[PDB]
């Protein structure tokens, strides 16, 4: 009934905000909309004010997340979490000049062991096809990450492409199978919802505004 | 601007799109669902803060029957303009001769930007580097007055010579959440005679910036009045003359007037005594000593649930509001919103906002409750006993204690929480045990990873012995 | 001739700590369910940027200085539609008191003077006086525009003065966090402090290890090319040669004077690609040693390879230098005797 | 012109207990994943600067402590014949930043190094001063000028010139910031070692002993890879701006006390004195270490001498030629591009005449 398109998202470190006007940069359990957002936009060649494109594809993608744990030699590896202690020297002291201060500090969380696999798909309202998203995946004009630049990918992002009625039924031709999943689309059997601050607000730069998840749980 | 006239409010609706700016009728007086809307969830416990204020003094309930009837069914417009009518004098933003939470004809060399409102925008000095600029180049009406009231209440204060709020500094604020903004203001809202049994002689009930504070005075904290206290102003603060028609920079919305700075002077009074205020929690400790809650450390938020939910006469006192709802709803689950700062002076250096859910038996079985927070705290220091032996002796050489408790944290994250929220308090033995067992082996397992890349060395692994030793007998305490 | 530019290297550090965090503890991170021993991106790259090195053959590049009037003609019909030429042509003369292509960051900056200059004429301000407030911003693009490969490649520095939101610039090079491919024994130092006036004691602790670590790190030509102001892939390819070079023996510089693991990689594998990817998997089961962790570490690299690459799809020109003599790679991937030769090859894009 | 300078040893103990921890063990380190014997750098640098080697060839060391009374004494008593009583304690004071009474104890912050020069310098500073009735924080203002003026004076305290100093209080904050010169590593093993125990008893001459639990000291013999390198520039810097000349002469100096100087501990009670059987001296625009000749362990044939040797060489070889590397290298072995040197002395000379003699 509806074409999907399927990204896998994994790497050593990544690293997914959450509310923060301090030093201390948080990381969530998966991948954030304004995360993926900004990855499909970085595949993309989006600059950062180019805020029509970066509407287009907002209002025109949605996504569902799933979480896959990581088996080796079969024994079971939770996600575990990872803390940076992070300085810069020469950091700047105001907006506009030259002066900085000598040494300042951040704590940059990041997440260990962590594997996601993702289906987006095309909104009612949409501006952009799929394959061009596909064909950016496979092609990306600026740097992919996960999160922060220091976080490559050890997997291609592209995984695949399909079409099912759920997002559910979509992700279920792609192993490893059991994960939790997070989706923007509602799923018949399933009343559980994950209160988030992803959707950012193009129109003010660094803002994020709430939303809410769907859980379908494993 | 006038706060009970104009629309300032920022919502949306509770499952609907997009934002539209209300007044105070279109929130009493209609059966429309709404739920806040900004861009940070501070200013939104703020101006929920603020709403709750304002519905206090001017419609308390009569007795838990009319509390209940009108927060099933609106008011009429009229017994809005009724109850509103004689304190709309109050609430003007730029007024003539009592501008809303300022003071006027203030002497100051420098005008300061408005982002010294907004609570780590600035004030570290790192904060150039992590944030976008401009946040505070042109606020709303109300994006301004909400900041203001939320300085005044739960931000830290500027610092050298302006007192904090009469909570304290950067206290945490508890507020019942119903299911939207109208109900959950309402469910905040204390009772005509609970209001009054929560203050006891010529007791001074202005506003702040009606009748101000002479300075240096020496307050008797029992002779403020709510409406004076609610509002408390404890800064000398002076919007300056506003702009023109354009973008809230923190809002992202337009409006006619926005404020592009204000005017602040080192202001200092003392107010003896503990002021009741009724929404925060109040730890005692008789060595008497009466503080109201704050974020002190870095640790998850199931930490602070006893402190939150649980009377305990040393002992301690939940907010007024979660107990006034503890008695006329003794058969409904709570959903409470609970938030506040982490502060170096005037830095913030942790914002915290939370939305703790627990089932019905919340009211009565508190014991439980307590029973599961310190068992948590309990296995968590039993960790940090042993890795400190390990560090230290009675020496490894090297501290590993704390990334293990951050670890441990942050598995409890997923453990904790879930028990409160989905326990059966009438029987819950088995829950519990079973929380014990799993936290049990997360602190075996947590040991051993953390002192694990020492152990090849024979020297570390008698020390290492040692300390597995201190972790097994807490442990094993730890089982009834 | 694909965008992407992949570099993995393995090193192995003799004894020594290389990166510590507030506790002065060794810096930590857990990959494949086990611990390994990192370095952080942040600190990699300072020792690149810093190094002298880098200054020589980025710092003193040829294409490292931007004139502002070979850049009048597309300038001005990249800002026609926001402002006049007076407005412009104005600015531009302040600034510095032919080309068809300009590097982005340069156009934002140059965007928000003129404003500026316009801002300033509508209240008929004085020139002198308008110069006046805006010193400090003048002074620093001035700097900036000297610096054109410098920010080309790293990004702009932590003082900069960049002002717009296209002076937010990345840098061309995106730098991994270095993990160690095992295990990791750490060593704990007990160090004490003698007081030549009374010998007749107070021990002190630093904790150390030494550890064969994976480097990765990818260069996006194309980002490259564009903020040089439309340079060839030549010349891009000529910078991602300096990178290679860096990357295989810049070292970081804590606590080397007391521990010096002056190492250089044993293993540097270039591989070109459309999707820049690391090779971290490789060590996701973490290696056992046998004769040394450098070896099996090697061989995992390359076995991963050979199992990995085409399926993901790593088809794009690849060369490998190695000192040590394990089970080569595939038939495809082709060898390199020296590093120079490696550079060479990469210089001119894989052939 | 080639600005660094990396010195090579390999040297092999006899059963030894050249360095040990707080349980008296053998220090170790792991490598290779198997466990070398370390001699630390620490323990090098002090072997080498209270050497009698360091007192004639390159002149008095460093006085570090933290008894500000005691040094006070001392101080007296060595420039009592050139400055007045209080000139002395004045300058103690000013760049200790801790008050000069006649109190029998005075604690620093930490234990410092002192260069007695140095001090004699700044009491000459501190005398014009004096007689100008000028303020502390003038003196300071005029001695910021000339940096060089005062680090010309570490030729008579070489050893901070080559290993560094951080200052923390006082004017010595402000002027007293000397980087190092001298990078030096861990002596390691370049082989696997599993080390000895020997189990002793101290026989009583008044009492028969019968049983008794004998004390323990763990001992083993090993073959060292040293490593050190200088920066001939910071060395420069840190002298004062001396020539290119005078670096290379210290630079010598370390070279010889690197092949020939033990540190001294158990050394009366297990004689490890032996000289080093291969030193090897190359001149770099880069620094590096051949540690990675030994990250798999040597194992033994016919000793672990010579296939350390030869592994050493193995390694040169290899990275030499990977990675492009023509400077001046010379090789001095006991053992029948490097230019190879029959004695220590050729060696010595040849890195004193820049590496073309």
């Amino acid at each position: 009934m509806r074409s999907y398109l399927i990204l896998r998202l994994a790497g050593p470190m990544q690293a997914w905000g959450q509310p923060t006007f301090e030093g201390t940069r948080p990381t969530g359990r998966f991948p954030t909309r304004s995360g993926l957002l900004g990855l499909l936009g970085a595949c993309l060649g989006i600059q950062r004010d180019d805020t029509s494109s970066l509407q287009a594809l907002s209002e025109s993608v949605q996504f569902a997340v799933r979480c896959d744990e990581l088996i080796l030699d079969d024994r079971r590896v939770s996600v575990t979490g990872l803390r940076d202690y992070h300085t810069v020297l020469g950091a700047r002291e105001d907006y506009r000049g030259l002066k900085s201060h000598e040494t300042i500090q951040t704590w940059r969380e990041y997440l260990c062991d962590a594997s996601f696999t993702v289906a987006l798909w095309l909104t009612p309202h949409a501006t952009m096809v799929i394959s061009e998203l596909e064909k950016a995946v496979l092609k990306p004009r600026y740097t992919p990450y996960l999160g922060r630049r220091s976080c490559p990918l050890t997997h291609p992002l592209f995984l695949g492409t399909c079409q099912a009625s759920d997002p559910q039924k979509a992700l279920l031709n792609y192993e490893p199978v059991g994960g939790d999943i997070y989706s923007e689309e509602s799923v018949t059997g399933h009343h559980l919802k994950f209160t988030a601050r992803d959707e950012p607000m193009i129109t003010l730069p660094r803002q994020f505004a709430s939303r809410e998840w769907y859980v379908i749980k494993g | 601007m006038n706060l009970l006239i104009d629309n300032w409010i920022p919502v949306r609706p509770r499952n609907g799109g997009k934002v539209q700016i209300i007044n105070l009728q279109s929130l009493y007086c209609s059966r429309d669902q709404w739920r806040l809307s900004l861009p940070r969830d501070d200013m939104e416990l703020a101006a929920l803060a603020l709403l709750v204020c304002i519905g206090q003094i001017i419609a308390p309930a009569k007795d838990d029957v009319e509390f209940r009837h009108r927060i099933m069914n609106p008011l009429t417009e009229d017994e809005f303009q009724q109850l509103i009518a004689p304190w709309i004098d109050m609430f003007y933003l730029n007024h003539a001769e009592h501008p809303f939470m300022q003071t006027k004809g203030v002497k100051a060399n420098d005008v300061t930007p408005m982002e010294k409102l907004l609570a780590g925008v600035s004030g570290a000095t790192n904060c150039a580097f992590v944030n976008q600029p401009g946040q505070g180049e042109a606020l709303c009406g109300g994006c301004t007055a909400i900041a203001l009231f939320n300085q005044a209440n739960q931000a830290p204060g500027f610092g050298g010579g302006f007192k904090s709020g009469l909570r304290g500094g950067t206290p945490v604020t508890t507020f019942v959440r119903g299911i939207d903004l109208r109900s959950t203001v309402l469910l905040n809202v204390l009772t005509l005679p609970r209001l009054q049994k929560q203050f006891p002689s010529h007791t001074e009930n202005q506003p702040t910036w009606i009748k101000p504070i002479k300075s240096n005075e020496s307050i008797p904290a029992s002779s403020i009045g709510f409406v004076r206290g609610l509002f408390w102003q404890p800064a000398h603060i002076e919007l300056c003359d506003p702009i023109g028609i354009g973008k809230c920079s923190c809002c992202g919305q337009e409006s006619n007037l926005r404020y592009t700075g204000f005017l602040k002077e080192k202001f200092t009074f003392t107010v003896n005594g503990l002021w009741p205020h009724p929404h925060s929690p109040c730890l005692v400790t008789v060595k008497v000593e009466e503080k109201f809650l704050a974020f002190t450390t870095s640790a998850p938020s199931w930490t602070q649930i006893s402190r939150v939910v649980v009377d305990k006469i040393n002992g301690n006192r939940v907010a007024a509001v979660v107990n006034q709802f503890r008695n006329i709803a003794p058969q409904s689950p709570l959903e409470l919103i609970m938030g506040g700062y982490r502060n170096n002076q005037a830095s913030i250096l942790e914002r915290r906002h939370d939305v703790l859910m627990f089932n019905q038996g919340w009211q009565q079985y508190g014991n439980v409750i307590n029973e599961i927070v310190t068992v948590g705290l309990g296995y968590k220091t039993a960790l940090r006993k042993a890795l400190y032996t390990f560090a230290e002796g009675f020496g490894a050489g090297v501290s590993v204690h704390e990334t293990a408790e951050r670890h441990f944290y942050r598995q409890s994250e997923l453990l904790i929480p879930d028990v409160l929220a989905n326990v059966n308090f009438s029987q819950a033995d088995e829950v519990i045990a079973d929380l014990r067992d799993k936290l049990h082996q997360l602190c075996e397992m947590l040991f051993n990873q953390s002192v694990a890349p020492y152990a090849h060395h024979p020297k570390l692994i008698s020390t290492l012995a040692l300390a597995r030793a201190t972790l097994y007998k807490h442990l094993r305490e730890l089982k009834p | 001739m694909s965008n992407f530019i992949n570099i993995h290297v393995l090193i192995s550090h003799s004894p020594s700590c290389l990166n510590r965090d507030d506790m002065n503890m060794q810096k930590d991170a857990i990959f494949g369910g086990k611990r390994r021993v990192r370095i952080s991106s942040q600190s990699l790259k300072r020792a690149m940027r810093k190094s002298g090195y880098y200054a020589q053959n980025i710092g003193e590049s040829s294409l490292r200085t931007i004139h502002l009037a070979q850049l009048r003609d597309v300038l001005r019909q990249k800002l026609g539609e926001r402002f006049d030429q007076k407005i412009i042509d104005k600015t531009l003369a302040l600034l510095s008191g032919s080309a068809d292509a300009v590097t982005p960051w340069v156009v934002g900056e140059i965007a928000w003077f003129c404003e500026q200059v316009a801002k300033a004429e509508a209240d008929n301000l004085d020139d002198k006086k308008l110069l006046k407030v805006l010193k400090e911003d003048i002074a620093a693009i001035r700097v900036n525009l000297q610096q054109g490969v410098d920010i080309a490649l790293s990004g702009r520095m932590a003082t900069s003065g960049m002002m717009t939101e296209l002076g937010k610039v990345d840098g061309a090079m995106s730098i991994a966090h270095a993990i160690t491919t095992h295990q990791v024994d750490s060593d704990i130092d007990w160090f004490t402090a003698v007081d030549d006036l009374q010998e007749q004691a107070h021990l002190g602790t630093q904790e150390f290890s030494s550890g064969v670590f994976y480097r990765y790190a990818n260069i996006n030509l194309a980002q490259l090319q564009e903020n040089l102001g439309g340079a060839s892939r030549e010349q891009a390819l000529e910078i991602a040669t300096h990178v290679v070079h860096m990357l295989a023996t810049e070292v970081p510089g804590a606590k080397q004077r007391t521990y010096a693991a002056f190492n250089p990689a044993d293993m540097v594998m270039v591989n070109f690609s459309d999707m820049p990817l690391s090779m971290a998997n490789a060590f996701e089961k973490a290696v056992k040693a046998k004769d040394g962790f450098l070896q099996p570490s090697i061989q995992a690299f390359n076995q991963y390879w050979d199992r990995v690459a085409n399926g993901y799809g790593l088809n794009g020109a690849a060369a490998q230098f190695s000192l040590s003599d394990v089970d080569p790679i595939t038939a495809q991937v082709k060898q390199m005797p020296t590093l120079e030769q490696l550079k060479s090859w990469v210089r001119n894009n894989g052939e």
